[PDB]
């Protein structure tokens, strides 16, 4: 372990001592864009440092190349660096060309001090042992995994470090085997950065309703792909909401009251900001459980609505103007008429925040709006950089959406979320009708070669959204065995693909012994190994490890070698 | 006849027979015609049940004769029966229509 849960306050105090000078701005926060959890964590840090008047700079970085370029550009005065959402799975001192002898001051006296401190803050579990164990400059905000599940790796790393006959060589190979089996592991996510920073705030005592709301947003960002993590962290948020809500309950509503509530939040898509029919129709879970992509699915949906006794005219009405008779009986109606179709998991408990008279909104809807703003908010090596520039710019739109004074931007985000879900649904029914997903014995490939609005999928977030749609659809099919999926999308302007190796997941709400063990995404190591040999102009720079940009002509040989690769 | 149909015992008998016809009539291919028709009716909030007269004549021809002779009350009885059958397939359909 490097920084446990109980000693986050030590890191915060170290940051304050090193860089809380009003003379200059010696603190720089590197945030990974295209990550809602990192966005909420950086918003928390921004508010916390605004309270203590610690001058700081927030830089959205898209890829590892940008991180390296910025660090090279980074001045030596800046003596505190925060990496939010990345950096925990690579040799940062090696990647950034860091040698501790050039950053050490006042070596003496069993202590050491350095002129610059890098605090990595992410949730991807393959901690690089040369970062968590063998470097003092790099300081990792651990969540308790290393101090409990890395004892063997700690011993193996230290023995090899200190040792630089037959028994000695045999034991070295035995220890080196322990390190090797630690690697060759898929990259998962166990915690949410927002929850970690909220734990730090609880240690410092700066918790309030806005920070709790940011924590809820960051945690709810994990419910789509890491539902086990969200279910693990949910009781803590539930306790915090009860702790922070004022005792003056059942009071009259006033234009100033902000209420965090735990009320039934059905697992539909933008239920409060769109019609009930559109909430069922465009839901990922409902689509998986009913197969609405085919023609018979719409008939099933209409039959369900008739069964509940909700007229289609009322069902398609906007949620605000739905008749108060139906809107107040949603719980009873869903209890009576959902287990018939297997949608019992739709009913759920979530967090809903109302700001005075501005109407309710749930964290699930809020994160969809934020994601939409990230995705569509606003010869070959140059236009791609223009895309990176636009993608960085969208981070600030999603950042400004968090402010309560910019609801006119959150509504635009909601509209963009509805449009993007519509486009995702159209492309999904186009893929599943033409049977574009080629089943294999290693990975179910799927390449998007032509169609409409194909420029949406050059963004990694939109491609992951489509992949999550497909994976949710496949997960509820019993015949289809679990298998990694690959999505690609040709970028005509740059003549390059965007391969996004995904991971399968068990059906939502299905809790078993094998469900408890998380599924690990093995595509990162496979991609890196394939790129190391057989130079193919592959661009592996995303913080999301399992996403690469490959030339149009080099895609097929790359996939051939990947098929020959048994790593994944 | 109108007086014959309006008798409460005769009305109850006719309603029961019509409900049995709707629930149990099957054609040559073996599938229940009116079960599927009621499913489609509720699915699209149709409000109208298309009942073939040939089916009503083939089975329980006396009811077909009554309908063709005094439709004013037979239609009311058969409308109530159709509502009951739809409520059987789609409970709480009275909220829609």
């Amino acid at each position: 372990m490097y920084y446990g849960i109980s000693q986050f306050s030590e890191a915060y105090n170290k940051i304050l001592r090193n860089s809380s000078s009003h003379s200059s701005c010696q603190l720089v926060i590197f945030v990974s864009c295209l990550n809602i959890d990192a966005l909420c964590a950086t918003k928390m840090l921004s508010l916390l440092f605004k309270k203590q008047l610690v001058q700081s700079q927030i830089v959205p970085i898209f890829g590892y190349s940008e991180l390296r370029r910025h660090y090279s550009q980074l001045d030596d005065n800046i003596n505190s660096l925060l990496l939010v959402g990345f950096g925990g799975v690579i040799d940062l001192e090696a990647f950034l060309e860091i040698d501790p002898q050039e950053y050490v001051i006042d070596t003496d006296s069993g202590e050491q001090s350095f002129r610059r401190d890098i605090y990595v803050l992410d949730a991807h579990r393959p901690w690089n042992l040369d970062n968590i164990f063998g470097s003092q400059i790099i300081q990792c905000f651990d969540d308790g995994t290393v101090d409990d599940t890395l004892g063997e790796q700690k011993e193996a790393y230290y023995k090899l470090l200190e040792l630089d006959r037959k028994q000695r060589k045999k034991q070295i190979h035995e220890y080196e085997g322990v390190l090797e089996e630690y690697y060759s592991q898929g990259t998962t996510v166990v915690n949410s950065i927002s929850a970690q920073i909220y734990s730090l705030l609880s240690a410092i005592g700066e918790t309030n309703l806005s920070n709790l709301w940011l924590n809820i947003l960051g945690t709810t960002s994990l419910d789509i792909a890491y539902a086990q993590v969200y279910n693990r962290l949910y009781p803590l948020l539930q306790d915090e909401v009860k702790r922070l809500t004022p005792s003056s309950r059942n009071s009259v509503k006033t234009p100033d009251t902000l209420t965090l509530n735990i009320q039934p939040d059905y697992y539909l898509f933008l239920l409060r900001h769109s019609s009930l029919y559109d909430s069922f129709y465009y839901s990922n879970y409902v689509n998986a459980k009913l197969s609405l992509w085919n023609e018979n699915g719409k008939k099933r949906l209409h039959k369900m609505f008739a069964r509940m006794g909700i007229p289609l005219s009322t069902a398609q009405e906007t949620w605000l103007y739905m008749d108060h008779s139906i809107k107040r009986e949603l719980g009873i109606i869903f209890d009576k008429n959902l287990d018939r179709y297997g949608l019992q998991d739709i009913i759920r408990d979530g967090f809903v925040r109302t700001l005075g008279y501005r109407g309710s909104i749930s964290a699930s809807e809020f994160v969809e709006a934020l994601t939409a703003l990230l995705e569509v908010g606003n010869n070959s090596a140059q236009k791609l950089t223009n895309l990176r520039k636009r993608w960085v710019s969208n981070f600030w739109l999603s950042w400004d959406a968090l402010d309560d004074r910019k609801v006119e931007l959150l509504n635009r985000g909601i509209q963009l979320a509805q449009d993007l879900q519509r486009a995702i649904f159209n492309t999904g029914v186009a893929i599943l009708e033409k049977k574009l997903i080629k089943h294999l014995r290693i990975y179910r490939l799927c390449v998007l070669q032509d169609g409409p609005d194909l420029d949406l999928y050059r963004n990694p977030l939109t491609l992951l959204r489509l992949g999550n749609w497909l994976i949710e659809c496949c997960a509820e099919s019993e015949d289809k065995q679990l298998l990694p999926m690959v999505l690609a999308s040709i970028d005509e302007n740059t003549d390059t693909y965007l391969v996004a190796g995904l991971t399968p997941r068990y059906p939502r709400g299905l809790d078993t012994i094998h469900t408890k063990k998380p599924i690990l995404n093995n595509f990162s190591m496979a991609f890196q190994q394939i790129t190391a040999e057989t130079d193919a102009k592959v661009r592996i720079d995303n913080f999301e490890s399992s996403i690469i940009e490959i030339r149009r002509e080099d895609l097929s040989p790359f996939l051939e070698k990947l098929t020959l690769s048994g790593l994944l | 006849y109108s007086e014959w149909i309006t008798q409460p015992n005769v009305s109850r008998t006719i309603a029961r027979e019509l409900k049995s016809f709707l629930l149990e009539y099957t054609d040559e291919t073996g599938r229940s015609v009116y079960g599927a028709r009621i499913r489609t009716l509720g699915e699209m909030n149709s409000e109208s049940l298309e009942v073939n007269y040939r089916h009503l004549a083939e089975s329980k021809a006396i009811l077909a004769l009554f309908l063709a002779k005094c439709p004013e009350e037979m239609l009311k009885i058969f409308d109530l029966v159709a509502m009951e059958a739809t409520e059987l397939h789609y409970p709480d359909y009275a909220r829609i229509h």
